């Protein structure tokens, strides 16, 4: 979906904050 | 630094084509929609009509690597951003209870062939429980992603 891309980056870099 | 580069876009642009099967160029919602079946979705005609429609600038009904490239820097803009945060509870949370539990947070990661030591997952629930109920509502699910 559109906005369902938009999130793959979400839990790609938004994920890495945490280590 | 915040001015796109050339390679930049390349490295997008391989993944671009992935989705649109066509190789026209272009990607239809008969295209995005058979993708979207594998994900064990069954989404109509009308829904994906107001996804795709919000997006669209041409008015072709389908959407343009160039109206693509606008969504992926358009994270920075953080627009459609609050939708997603909004939309992804309800993929996050299965049970629909409202909360996310730690059994219901292991079950989607493996589906994804992801998973962490039950030591990274209590860590996980500790930092972000803020009211301290014991379970991720949606009040820290949107507050623990506001953060500088
Ligand atoms: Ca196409
Ligand atoms: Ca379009
Ligand atoms: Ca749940
Ligand atoms: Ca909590």
């Amino acid at each position: 979906m559109d906005v369902f891309m938009k999130g793959l980056s979400k839990a790609k870099e938004g994920v890495v904050a945490a280590a | 630094a915040d001015q796109l580069t050339e390679e930049q876009i390349a490295e997008f642009k391989e993944a671009f084509s992935l989705f649109d099967k066509d190789g026209d160029g272009t990607i239809t919602t008969k295209e995005l929609g058979t993708v979207m079946r594998s994900l064990g979705q069954n989404p109509t005609e009308a829904e994906l009509q107001d996804m795709i429609n919000e997006v669209d600038a041409d008015g072709n009904g389908t959407i343009d690597f160039p109206e693509f490239l606008t969504m992926m820097a358009r994270k920075m803009k953080d627009t459609d951003s609050e939708e997603e945060i909004r939309e992804a509870f309800r993929v996050f949370d299965k049970d629909g209870n409202g909360y996310i539990s730690a059994a219901e947070l292991r079950h989607v990661m493996t589906n994804l062939g992801e998973k962490l030591t039950d030591e990274e997952v209590d860590e996980m629930i500790r930092e972000a429980d803020i009211d301290g109920d014991g379970q991720v509502n949606y009040e820290e699910f949107v507050q623990m992603m506001t953060a500088k």
